[PDB]
């Protein structure tokens, strides 16, 4: 179900990908980075403006570590054999900047550092990559994620291999580009009055089945795909709104 | 039908509005919002799963704001800022079969309206 990838065989998958994305266009994703560490300098417009420019501070600094992709369809279902694709990228514990305590939860949760410092895929080849897969931009993709505003953050910086811009504004005119349409789940739950607290606790709530180490990209872009269609049907008229939910970020 | 739990919903609403914005343009906000939410929900309330639905009738105001309150606000001429600014933060308003509920700030409690 979920195919490991690595950059001996990024090529191979990215092909794979290429391919199922045209039948299965609804792609779930998370992501797993070396957490929080720095803080914002300057002033601020507003509280969105902080928040922006807390993410900024952060994401221009550090390296993403997991990259988790799972595809379905309007229908909610999976391409036969592989749904989910978990890219692992290189990064350097003794070199990379990142938070203690998140490298310590990633170690529990199953990251193998040491390889993904030896055999981890490149973010810049990466990029090349989604571009040149149909994956990203303004064809006819839904993107369905969790308290994304740092997954996003990431994939955007690696898409444009820089800083991300100074303005808030200009960071969501841009993602509209690379992802014009995103639902990210957690924030269509502040409408379901009996849903709260995190993928865990969702999948608790919704009674949806857990694949994998509950605590990585892959894993929990399967348990995101699979509470979306869920609440798309249960708690929205089997259509989401895009005047109010479409583009918006939790947290953003 | 759903008259009476869109009534309670609205009373909850406007009763912060009152005596802070024009008494006229207040009551058109409420009447209009009567009528969009009534419109909104044909075919979209079932009394025999009143959870059914529940996010697509949901009504949020806080840094965005529910086109539908925008579209009220607007046709009786009351500055969106306005309204945000005399309801409570991040005010959300559940109206369902039987039921009407709301939750001030995202991590209040949900409390109950009215409910059968």
């Amino acid at each position: 179900r979920i195919c490991e990838v690595w950059a001996c065989n990024l090529d191979e998958e990215m092909k794979k990908i290429r391919q199922v994305i045209r039948k299965y266009n609804y792609v779930a994703m998370d992501t797993e980075f070396p957490g929080v560490v720095a803080r914002p300098i300057g002033e601020f417009r507003s509280n969105a403006d902080y928040q922006y420019q807390l993410l900024r501070c952060n994401v221009d600094l550090l390296k993403i570590i997991q990259l988790g992709l799972t595809f379905m369809n309007e229908q909610g279902e999976y391409p036969p054999g592989t749904s989910t694709w978990q890219f692992n990228f290189k990064f350097n514990l003794t070199e990379d900047m990142y938070a203690q305590d998140s490298i310590e939860l990633l170690t529990t949760s199953g990251i193998q550092f040491k390889k993904h410092e030896e055999e981890g895929i490149e973010t810049q080849y990466f990029a090349e990559l989604l571009m040149t897969s149909g994956v990203v931009l303004c064809e006819g993709v839904k993107w369905l994620s969790f308290h994304s505003g740092y997954d996003f953050g990431y994939l955007i910086k690696i898409l444009t291999n820089s800083n991300l811009p100074e303005e808030e504004l200009d960071f969501f005119e841009i993602l509209r580009l690379f992802f014009p349409v995103i639902y990210d789940v957690k924030y269509l739950m502040k409408s379901c009055k009996n849903l709260k607290g995190g993928l865990q606790e969702v999948a608790e709530q919704l009674e949806l089945e857990r694949i994998g180490p509950q605590h990585q990209a892959g894993s929990d872009s399967l348990l995101t795909g699979m509470a979306f269609f869920k609440m798309r049907e249960m708690f929205f008229e089997d259509h989401i709104d895009d005047a109010k939910y479409c583009g918006h970020l939790y947290g953003l | 039908h759903m008259q009476l739990e869109i009534q309670v919903a609205l009373n909850f609403i406007i009763s912060y509005l009152y005596n802070k914005l024009p008494r006229r343009r207040v009551n058109i906000f409420g009447e209009e919002l009567e009528r969009l939410l009534k419109k909104k929900y044909e075919g979209h309330w079932y009394p025999e799963k009143p959870y059914k639905g529940s996010g697509f009738r949901c009504i949020h105001i806080g840094e965005k704001v529910d086109p539908v309150i925008e579209q009220a606000s607007k046709e009786s001429g009351l500055d969106i800022d306005d309204v945000r600014g005399n309801l409570p933060q991040d005010l959300s308003v559940w109206i369902d079969p039987f039921e009407v509920s709301y939750q001030i700030g995202e991590k209040g409690p949900v409390k109950v309206l009215y409910v059968d």
